[PDB]
């Protein structure tokens, strides 16, 4: 439950 | 630069690409950001969001 932050 | 996601707030299409508005775990709501769908590793959150709309 993660994401790359742009 | 991967970070823990608390929940998906909203979804939109911009420039033909699906984006999700994310609340980040341990960060204030002022830090919520729109992220392209391919930035997410949150299959559980995405399926729950899409099933619940």
């Amino acid at each position: 439950q993660t994401a790359r932050k742009s | 630069e991967e970070f823990a996601v608390e929940k998906i707030i909203d979804r939109r299409v911009r420039k033909g690409m699906v984006e999700y508005y994310l609340k980040w775990k341990g960060y204030p709501e002022t830090e919520n950001t729109w992220e392209p769908e391919n930035n997410l590793d949150c299959q559980d959150l995405i399926q729950q969001y899409e099933a619940s709309r």
